[PDB]
């Protein structure tokens, strides 16, 4: 009983790392990393795995965050590292978007380069 | 069904609706046989409107019940978890 | 981190406690050590006094898991099992401890070779009968294994003895042949 | 590599525990101490070093601390020329009883779909020599098509006929998926290729490849045999160049096994019972089904219909995955029309007068507006009879009869249902015949006489032989 | 006597005491059992608890095994001992299961002994894949001129009979059996058909009453019947059309052709539902476990046609599904209806209306067709088929009556295909629109009466050659000419 | 709504289909025969 | 052997024993209650802990209150000392008449007979009403089922055979009143005492009555049918003896395990019944049933849940009848009494060479012209009468006159209606219906036939109308 | 003393998780701090499931739960002729309280 009741992380603590910044994917399927600590993370901030996919915090559980992964399962196994990056969701804007296919994040996906827009809006 | 009760409410309602043009028809080829064609699709109607009375309570009452009852399958699939 | 799991395997909160103390003991070879301090904390805490101080749900956590880490440094414990009872603290798995220490217990048991054997018969048994039968029962274990019998006696098995080493089973009480016999006779 | 142990096993779904190395989601892994080959396939990652898995046969015979090997990959199939001719499963092995398949290259049946960049945006009208799917909802070279339909009403017929029209008109190895449909129909399937030269066992110049999960697998193996084909596919097209013909019966199973194994896997359930994961799974499976600038694949899925829905969401959601619907209609097979294609239901996304032309998007579209107002007049005429209509009504309804049984046409591959011959007639011939009946230029032939036929001479000639005898 | 109980019945019993593997009950309820312990035990095998009770494993977890008790959890406490026998549920198999009423584990309920099978068959077996079969050529005669004319079956397809209650399901697969007694009996062994009948949750007084039927027709002694009633544990009623498909399996594997008929599946899903429920697996539509579909279809794919590499023997399947008002748009009727090859639509106010067997002709196909019939009934029946056609569509009228009234047919009354020829011919060809409609019926069993009295020689013309060929059609031409003169 | 009488195939389904075909066969002997 | 409360929730109460675990089926006793508690055992838990179900209701169960185990289930008392007396689920008088002194107890539980022990044997059974009798015959020995909605008449029904067929029969009679109204509990005491039946000073009694009603715990309205099972079956099997049963109402059954099953910690199924309704339901059918040991000619109503054919557990039922009478609503709403639908009743003794190819013969040809007037009711609704044949005319005034002449007036409904009642011979309904299928009164008016005995009746009726 | 008195656990969805009162009956009216009265419902073996007659607001966790040693019941007799009281038998009329000499279950 219990998501961060896994015997690693128990023995872990009974053997006596940076759990504020820093997290490790207790289970990942279907799209839903549970990640131990991160217990700075704010609601809905986007955060980075060690595979470089990005997710989502949208469930902050008391010993859990369920995160939205960005991308394929695959690259994600259990106790893989998972970053801050202290921000939540934004986009690039500007004119510079005029004429341009991007995905939901900004990111050219026309092959025309990289979107050379100044600002960002969340 | 959902489905059969959507279909007899749709040919119903159709069918109000040609016995009621077909009413105001006799209507002005009245200006004997006309004025009997004239009430009988008069009475034709008000029967088509009063079927699709009752069919419209009882499909309200369906979709109701399919709601819940997929409501109820969804529940109890997650609580089986 | 690799994890070294036990010869036994017990489930639940109990499990997953017992597995990663044994695993953790395991990490620096102090099964017996934290063993016997398990059993001082299973006595220690089920003295009604500790017992109504740490089952009760109203008083605040952070209290009791003060007042267990006082009560587990007064009585010179291991940092392996201190740790441990703060941990349990914390997840306010306390009311799962003497569980814990049950399997703790029956995994070293297992570590140990000590195999749960039964042997039901139909009246009190003979005791050179007995130890005769410790000694051919001796004979169904690999080495390093130990008999742990508790022979308790069930009348209606008509005679002979129905014994069990672990899962291994022998029915060998006479009214299992005598229906046998009517099932043989009756089909 | 890594070695596990099966900890779990309920139904199809089997937990796997491993100490050193938990392989990655979608790996295969091996069960060891089977006499035939059993593979999982990891799905989720459960923590405490297990993974839950997915089986590709059956699970009986399995024991908790039976070991499990991993592959370090996921399911490999062997791809190239040499599949062509050969039946192979979900995992690769070839079920046809001659012999290993011996390629030089195996693929994994998981890969990533063609970017945004590789699209293709050309359209070129393929010509199936049907008349209703020439004329009213024409297939594209290189396009996902799809025939939707119920149970019974002709979506396999219609398949084996566009088999025998398109790929041996065709030149450029197709493949052909049996997704959890019948074993009979593949013999049969298996047997004709072999009978019509398309499959050739000795003196290999076979140019289909068979791949068969059918309703006797587990879900496991009928939710990744469409995958398995979709990568020989894949391989045609990507590392040949080649034009290649994908035809998937019946799609509707790879959702349909998904949902299966849904609810054993911890998933809370979506609407109608479908895994939550409906849409991203059928878009990951059917954005690979595509044509590329590296070259073209022209997929034609049949899509099961659960009682006739249309709005059930495995079909609403695959109906926004293609470029040209054909859906077959129970109450025109009812009609004795075959093929069933329902005339207002079916859409193309070339049925543009920029893209076949004005004379062919004129005829359709007055084909399709004259069966709508017969649609409105059949009303009409159940409250008033036929009798008291306009006698422009009449001319309306004797020509949307007419049109509607020119639109059937009799198939090769029906003979032993229709005992008519097949007829596979041109485009011009089709766009030609119907405008003539839009025109008028029949009003004095019988309506029986354009049923079952091919072009409009056909239907002439089969008005003088009926007027002759009756 | 006392030398039947101690000739061997005591001197030959296996006496011998073996060490076994087995498990304790750690909870018991609604007929499952909760196993600590079984560590070797296998998925799906057979476990036998202390009370001679079996049992199979159905849920294999970390911590326990959970058991589908095979009869009365009532017998079983906690505590008790659960022994592995080590062996994937079978059945016994084989010629020697003819005439016998079995119940779902093959055990014999009809009070005449001991099965003396040799053979035994896991229930659990894997369907013939591609290679081993070959398309559906020989006719499944039913006996019923609407079924063997306008929804022909052949040997090794399925097909479903569906309907509402008390529609005539029970009575279409009764009679396909009592048909096949013609063939039985005669010196043709390819043209012998083996029955098997499935009793899915039924009464029982129901099945002594079908069992009563199939022994005054003599059928019986072709006839397995394999009985999971209404009182029978849900395991057992799961179980028991697997342990038919095997006993025809047999058949279908010794060159042999077996006709197996699920008296229902309807029934079957709704024990499997509840095996899954109280196995705690999360319910999906309709509570039904989310593969049900899985459960029809790994069982109706084990009906096949083989080729001649493997005897030429064959399986038909007759699966019963059972409608409520007449949804056929319900989850498992659509599941068995995407599955099988073909359904026999059966009505009620077909029923009513007088037409009787109810079948719904505008909806029951046969993706078979003439594929499986014979000659001289595809020459009849395709003539048949598009005049009736016709008649539902303008519903010529007096001649699609005519059809009509003459595709009734009386209950246990299956007829032979060479009768069933010359009256459809009777009807086509025109024979039958000087009568009314209200006299069809006795000018057709006067007229059979007649054909099978004094013309022996057409009838078995016939049978050998399978075509009315032209001598032949001139021939019944006049036959038929004469009889309706002195009508 | 249009074509939901024949659609619903009720006994108004049934009567209009019964129109269509009885005076489209009429039509097309008067038709035959002149052909 | 002693355990003691740990769990108590509503109907369903968790007992841990120390020693000496109780079987599943086992009656327990709570020690320190004013009257009677039984507990049944329905679940072994583990950790030595049973789960039951209460026999009545659990008010004032305290947790640690002691139980003792009986050693076997609930065993009545069954014999002929129980004829004319009350019983309740457990066997005990609730009467005030004291103890039922039988030589003999029987549990409750017991199984199903076996099929070698199967009677396939189908006389008729007359019961005197037209609709019944001509369409869907019952037959001796065999299982009648009642379906309807609340407030169509299927106590009245089952009066109406309780009159028409237990006074007149040989051997004796069980009257299971599960889950229904008290009062009419009440009623059927006191007429059966007046009508002889039942006698208070002697041994002539000739029913038994067993009654848990709806104002009874879920375990009580669970069990009490079973109780009445075991009192026939005592009949059937010892006595050798033809035995009436009467349950009303059977679906409390399927009711009761549902609320009991809401607690016993089990996944609901579809329309939130218990997983184990058709088994429960097999299980309990199973034993009422005629052997070649003795007969049980059966009645039984079954309440469907708003109307609805399709709920599960009528639906279920369906299949453990030889004969059902379908009640319906819409024919109550036309006057029609008994509110039979005549296209929904069937029988499987409705068989030419059962019931005689005039009896079939007329039975097929009311069902056809029934369903012909069935199919023209669309237009008949919408265009009037008028836009029909001459045919279809005559088939509607068949029809209807047919439908009237199916009602019929029931002795045990002439306090709410004034009419006598009628106990209408077979032949003269065969007859009767016969007549009117040939026209013989095409010219009489279709309110001649309302609620009438035979034919002759109607032909009077006609005859002081006009 | 957790026999006779008990405290919240939970409180929510009109339910109220006590622990303790180890003494109470089922269908038993017990008495919160708050002067709100609620009904055992679920005797279980670490919790009392209580039936809260009013509302959630007024209770919270850890509130004293004691037990009145009666199965739920309500005044009766002629001195409640005239008078309108709620569910549970108190005068809301203002006219002072009920003389009610008689309990009823
Ligand atoms: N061809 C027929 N002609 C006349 N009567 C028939 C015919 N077929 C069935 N019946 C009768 O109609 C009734 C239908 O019962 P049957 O068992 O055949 O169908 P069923 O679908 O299995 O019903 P259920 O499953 O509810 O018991 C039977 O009484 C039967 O005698
Ligand atoms: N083009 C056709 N011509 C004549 N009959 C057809 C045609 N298509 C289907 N049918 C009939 O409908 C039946 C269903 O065939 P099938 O292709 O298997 O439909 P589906 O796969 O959609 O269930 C066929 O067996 C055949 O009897
Ligand atoms: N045979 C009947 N004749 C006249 N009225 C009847 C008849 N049967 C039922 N009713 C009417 O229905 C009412 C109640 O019927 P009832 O026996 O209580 O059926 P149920 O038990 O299903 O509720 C009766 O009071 C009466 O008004
Ligand atoms: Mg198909
Ligand atoms: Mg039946
Ligand atoms: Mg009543």
């Amino acid at each position: 009983t219990g998501t961060a009741e896994m015997s690693s992380i128990l023995e872990e603590r009974i053997l006596g790392v940076d759990l504020e910044e820093t997290g490790r994917v207790l289970s990942i399927g279907d799209g839903i990393a549970r990640v131990h600590g991160l217990r700075n993370v704010q609601a809905e901030e986007m955060v980075e795995f060690s595979s470089g996919l990005k997710g989502m915090s949208l469930n902050l559980e008391p010993d859990n965050v369920g995160v939205v992964v960005f991308g394929n399962d695959k690259l994600i196994k259990e106790g893989d590292i998972v970053k801050r990056t202290g921000a939540i969701v934004d986009v690039p804007v500007g004119e510079e978007l005029l004429g341009r296919v991007v995905d939901a994040l900004g990111n050219a996906i026309d092959g025309k380069g990289p979107i050379g827009s100044k600002t960002r809006r969340r | 069904t959902l489905k059969d009760i959507t279909r007899r409410l749709k040919s119903i309602k159709n069918i109000q609706k040609i016995t009621k043009s077909m009413k105001m028809v006799a209507a002005a080829k009245y200006a004997s046989e006309q004025s009997a064609r004239m009430t009988a699709m008069d009475n034709a109607s008000k029967n088509a409107s009063e079927m699709i009375d009752k069919l419209t309570l009882t499909f309200n009452r369906t979709r109701q019940a399919v709601i819940t009852k997929e409501l109820i399958e969804i529940i109890s699939g997650a609580a089986a978890l | 981190a690799k994890l070294v799991r036990p010869p036994v395997q017990v489930y639940g909160i109990e499990g997953r406690y017992a597995t990663a103390l044994y695993s953790a003991a395991s990490k620096q070879n102090k099964l017996e050590q934290v063993e016997k301090e398990l059993l001082r904390v299973a006595q220690i805490l089920k003295e009604p006094k500790v017992a109504a101080s740490v089952l009760n749900p109203y008083v605040k956590r952070s209290i009791k898991v003060k007042s267990l880490n006082d009560i587990t440094a007064k009585e010179r414990f291991s940092p392996l099992t201190t740790n441990l009872i703060n941990l349990l603290a914390e997840n306010g798995r306390l009311s799962n401890t003497q569980g814990v220490v049950s399997a703790f217990s029956t995994m070293m048991s297992v570590h140990r070779g000590e195999v749960p054997c039964t042997v039901t018969s139909a009246s009190p048994l003979e005791e050179a009968t007995l130890s005769e039968l410790k000694t051919v029962l001796k004979s169904f274990l690999s080495q390093g294994q130990v008999l742990k019998l508790e022979a308790k006696t069930d009348p209606s098995i008509l005679g002979g003895m129905i014994v069990r080493i672990g899962e291994k089973y022998v029915d060998m009480s006479v009214k299992t042949k005598i229906q046998k016999l009517g099932r043989a006779m009756r089909e | 590599a890594a070695t596990g142990r099966i900890v779990a096993v309920i139904g199809a779904v089997v937990d796997v525990q491993f100490d050193e190395g938990l392989p990655p989601i979608l790996n295969a892994l091996e069960v060891q101490g089977r006499e035939t080959r059993l593979v999982l396939e990891v799905a989720q990652h459960l923590g405490e070093s297990t993974v839950r898995t997915i089986a590709m046969d059956g699970t009986e015979g399995l024991v908790r601390g039976q070991k499990v090997l991993d592959s370090g990959a996921p399911i490999k199939i062997p791809v190239g020329p040499e599949t062509l001719g050969r039946i192979m499963n979900v995992i690769g092995e070839p079920i046809d009883e001659r012999g290993p398949i011996k390629t030089k290259q195996f693929a994994p049946i998981h890969a990533e779909a063609p970017e945004f960049m590789e699209m293709s945006v050309e359209q070129e009208i393929l010509v199936t020599g049907i008349k209703v799917v020439d004329l009213l909802a024409p297939y594209a070279k290189g396009g996902k098509i799809g025939l939707f339909g119920g149970a019974g009403v002709g979506k396999t017929v219609l398949i084996m006929e566009l088999i025998n029209n398109v790929a041996k008109a065709h030149g450029g190895y197709s493949v052909f998926a049996g997704v959890g449909e019948r074993t009979r129909e593949g013999n049969d399937l298996y047997h004709e290729m072999i009978e019509s030269g398309v499959i050739n066992l000795k003196d290999a110049t076979s140019k289909v490849a068979l791949v068969y999960g059918q309703m006797n697998e587990p879900p496991g193996a009928r939710a990744r045999v469409a995958l398995t084909g979709l990568t020989v596919a894949e391989y045609f097209r990507d590392q040949e160049g080649q034009d290649v013909l994908l035809f998937i019966d019946n799609i509707f199973r790879f959702t349909q096994a998904g949902s299966e194994v849904s609810a054993l896997l911890g998933r809370i359930p979506s609407a109608v019972g479908y895994q939550p994961t409906l849409a991203t799974d059928m878009g990951t499976m059917q954005e690979r089904i595509t044509t590329t600038k590296k070259g073209s694949i022209t997929s034609v899925q049949a899509i099961y219909v659960p009682a006739d829905d249309l709005t059930d969401p495995a079909p609403a959601t695959t109906f926004a995955h293609l470029d040209a619907t054909t859906v077959l209609s129970r109450a025109i097979a009812e009609l004795g029309i075959y093929p069933a294609v329902d005339p207002l239901d079916s859409t193309s996304r070339i049925m543009d007068p920029n893209i076949v032309g004005s004379e062919h998007y004129d005829v359709a579209r007055g084909v399709q507006k004259i069966l709508q107002d017969y649609k409105s007049l059949q009303d009409i005429i159940a409250i008033l009879g036929m009798d008291e209509l306009s006698e422009e009504d009449k001319l309306t309804v004797s020509r949307a009869r007419k049109i509607q049984r020119f639109l059937s046409q009799p198939f090769q591959v029906a003979e032993v249902f229709t005992g008519h011959m097949g007829k596979l007639v041109p485009l011009k011939e089709t766009i030609k015949g119907f405008q003539q009946i839009l025109a008028g230029e029949y009003d004095h032939l019988p309506e029986q006489a354009f049923y079952m036929v091919g072009p409009i001479e056909e239907a002439v000639a089969k008005a003088d032989k009926l007027a002759e005898e009756h | 006597e006392m030398s039947s109980i101690l000739e061997e019945r005591i001197l030959g019993a296996d006496t011998s005491v073996d060490l076994e593997e087995t498990g304790r009950v750690l909870s018991i309820g609604d007929g499952i059992a909760r196993v600590h312990g079984l560590r070797n035990v296998q998925a799906e095998e057979m476990v036998e608890f202390s009370s001679g009770l079996k049992g199979m494993s159905l849920n294999l977890e970390p911590d326990n095994v959970g058991v589908v008790v095979f009869g009365n959890d009532k017998l079983i406490k906690e505590g008790d001992i659960v022994k592995r026998t080590g062996a994937i549920v079978d059945v016994p198999v084989g010629e020697e299961l003819l005439g016998r009423v079995v119940d779902a584990l093959g055990n014999a309920i009809d009070g005449k002994g001991p099965i003396g099978s040799k053979t035994r068959r896991r229930v659990g077996l894997k369907a013939p894949g591609i290679i081993p079969r070959i398309s559906v050529r020989e006719p499944m005669q039913t006996g019923i001129k609407a079924v063997d004319s306008l929804v022909p079956i052949g040997r090794g397809q399925r097909e479903l009979i569906i309907g509402d209650r008390q529609t005539g399901k029970t009575s279409i697969a009764i009679d396909t059996i009592i048909n096949q007694k013609r063939f039985n009996d005669g010196s043709d062994e390819k043209k012998k058909l083996y029955c098997i009948y499935v009793a899915i949750g039924q009464k029982r007084s129901t099945v002594a009453q079908l069992v009563k039927r199939l022994t005054d027709a003599d059928a019986m002694k072709y006839t397995i019947v394999v009985s999971a009633t209404a009182s029978d544990a849900a395991p057992l009623q799961y179980l028991a059309p697997y342990s038919g498909c095997s006993m025809g399996e047999y058949f279908r594997d010794n060159g042999k052709h077996a006709l197996i008929i699920y008296d229902d599946l309807s029934k079957q899903a709704v024990a499997y539902r509840q095996m899954s429920l109280l196995l705690r697996r999360p319910p999906g539509r309709e509570a039904y476990p989310g593969d049900v579909f899985y459960l029809h279809s790994r069982l109706l794919e084990r009906a096949a046609k083989m080729n001649d590499a493997f005897g030429g023997g064959s399986l038909t399947a007759l699966p019963v599904i059972e409608t409520q008002a007449g949804d056929v748009s319900a989850y498992i009727p659509t599941n068995v209806i995407s599955i099988t090859d073909g359904q026999i639509f059966l009505e009620t106010e077909l029923f009513y209306k007088g037409i009787r067997p109810a079948i719904n002709v505008g909806l029951s196909v046969s993706r078979v067709g003439s594929a499986a019939q014979t000659r001289a009934m595809k020459q009849v029946a395709g003539t048949m088929k598009l005049e009736l056609a016709q008649y539902r569509e303008v519903a010529l009228l007096s001649r699609g009556v005519r059809l009509t009234e003459l595709l009734k047919q009386g209950q246990y009354s299956p007829m032979a295909i060479e009768e069933q020829v010359a009256v459809i011919y009777a009807g086509v060809r025109g024979y039958l629109d000087k009568l009314e409609p209200s006299k069809i019926t006795k000018f057709e069993n006067a007229f059979l009466s007649h054909v099978v009295s004094q013309h022996q020689a057409l009838l078995g013309t016939i049978r050998a050659d399978g075509k009315i060929s032209e001598q032949s059609d001139a021939k019944l031409k006049e036959i038929v000419t004469n009889f309706l003169a002195g009508f | 709504g249009a074509g939901s009488i024949r659609e619903a195939g009720g006994a108004f389904g049934k009567r209009e289909q019964a129109e269509e075909e009885r005076y489209f066969r009429a039509q097309s002997r008067e038709q035959l025969a002149a052909l």
